[PDB]
C-alpha cells in the first residue's frame, strides 16, 4: 500500500510559521510529483502546491509567496514550509501523489491559525 | 536518471486516465443539464 | 493510419472467462498506453482498464478484480482477460490508445454474458 | 530511449486533448450559468 | 542540449500541466455540483 | 518571466496565405511543447495547433489540413503557416506553452481576411 503519515501542524499565531511534514513509503519522492492539499471545515479540498519529479514547483493563488515546499530523498519526506499565517489558512492538510487521490487519503494534519 | 524518468512517464500515464475518466462522468452530468435545461 | 482489429467476444455463461484481443498496426504499443473501453446499449462509453507504457494498469471498479489487461510486444496485440462474467458486463469492446479517441474507433467485439 | 520518447510523445499529444475538451466543456457550463443567473 | 536535457524537460512540463488541469477540473466540479444542487433542491 | 512576442498578422485576401511567428525567451522550444491559439471578437479562445517536443502535430478541426506548425530551434521561434485563409479564420492568434496559459499571454498578433 502507499502510506501517508501527515505531521507539523498544530496552533499557531497569525504572522506565524509552520513546517509540515508527510513521511510517505512504498513510492519514491524522487520519482514521483508529490502535492500538498488543504481542506476547510464544510468546503472542497484546495490544492495548494506541488512539487515535480525533477524539483520544479508551483503554488495555487493562495499560497502568494508564502509557501515553500521540498523534499528528503533519503527520508523519503515531503515538507511544506507555511510563512505569515492568517486565520484563512486554517484547515485540515494532506498530502498524496495525483495517481492516488481517487484512492486513498492521510489523515492529514490539523492546522489551526488565531490572531 | 533512467528510473526516475520511467517514473515520472508511469505516474504521469496514470494520471491521465484518470483525468480522462473524471471528464467523461463530467460530461455526462453536463448533458444531464443540459437535457434538463432543453427539454419542452 | 492506425488499425484496430478487436476479436475474441461471443456469447458466454454467466461465471464464465473470456479473453479479448486487439491486433494493433501503426502504433508500438511497447510504446504507448493502451486502453480498453466498453459501450452498453445507449449508454456511455465506459473505460474499463488501461496499461502503460511500462506495464503498470489500473482498472474501473467495476471490474473489481475480475478483469487482466496485458500484451505480447511481438504480437504487438493488447489482451483483456475477463473472469466471473456477470449479466452486466454485456458491451461492445473497444480498445484504442487515448491520443486517437478523439479520431477513430475499430468495429468493437461484442461480449454478451447470459444467465 | 525510443519508448521514453513514444511514451513522452503520447503523453503530450494527450495532454492537448484533455486541455481542448476542458475549454469546450467550460464553455458549456459557463453558458448553463449564465442561463441560471439571468434577470 | 542533450537528448536526456529534452527528455527531462518535456517531463516537467507534462507534471506542471497535469496539476493545473487537475486544478480546473477540481474547480469545474464544484461549479457542476452547484448548479445539481440548484435544480435537484425542493 | 517568459517573453511571448506574436508577429506575422495583418490584412489578407481570402484564399491568401499567412506565416506567423512567435518569438520566445525564458524557455526553449525544443524541450517545451508549444501551442497556437486565436480569440474571435466576445468569443472564447479556441486552440489551433500544437507541436509536441519531439515534433509531432495536430491541429484543430477548423484548421481542416489549411495550417502547419513548426519550430526553429537556433530561434527559439514557433511558426504558424496558414494557407486558404478564410473571413471566419479573422482573430487576435496568440502563442503560448500549456503550462503558462494560466498565468501570462502575450499581446498577439491580429489577423484579418477579407473576401
Amino acid at each position: 500500500q502507499v502510506q501517508l503519515q501527515e505531521s507539523g501542524g498544530g496552533l499557531v499565531q497569525a504572522g506565524g510559521s509552520l513546517r509540515l511534514s508527510c513521511a510517505v513509503s512504498g513510492i519514491r519522492v524522487n520519482v514521483n510529483a508529490m502535492y500538498w492539499y488543504r481542506q476547510a471545515p464544510g468546503k472542497q479540498r484546495e490544492l495548494v502546491a506541488i512539487i515535480t519529479t525533477f524539483g520544479s514547483t508551483n503554488y495555487a493563488d493562495s499560497a502568494k509567496g508564502r509557501f515553500t515546499i521540498s523534499r528528503d530523498n533519503t527520508k523519503n519526506t515531503v515538507y511544506l514550509q507555511m510563512d505569515n499565517l492568517k486565520p484563512e489558512d486554517t484547515a485540515v492538510y494532506y498530502c498524496n501523489a495525483p495517481q492516488f487521490t481517487d484512492r486513498y487519503w492521510g489523515q492529514g494534519t490539523q492546522v489551526t491559525v488565531s490572531s | 536518471l533512467l528510473d526516475k524518468i520511467i517514473g515520472a512517464v508511469d505516474q504521469i500515464q496514470l494520471t491521465q486516465a484518470q483525468l480522462e475518466e473524471r471528464q467523461a462522468e463530467m460530461e455526462g452530468a453536463v448533458q444531464s443539464i443540459q437535457g434538463e435545461l432543453s427539454k419542452l
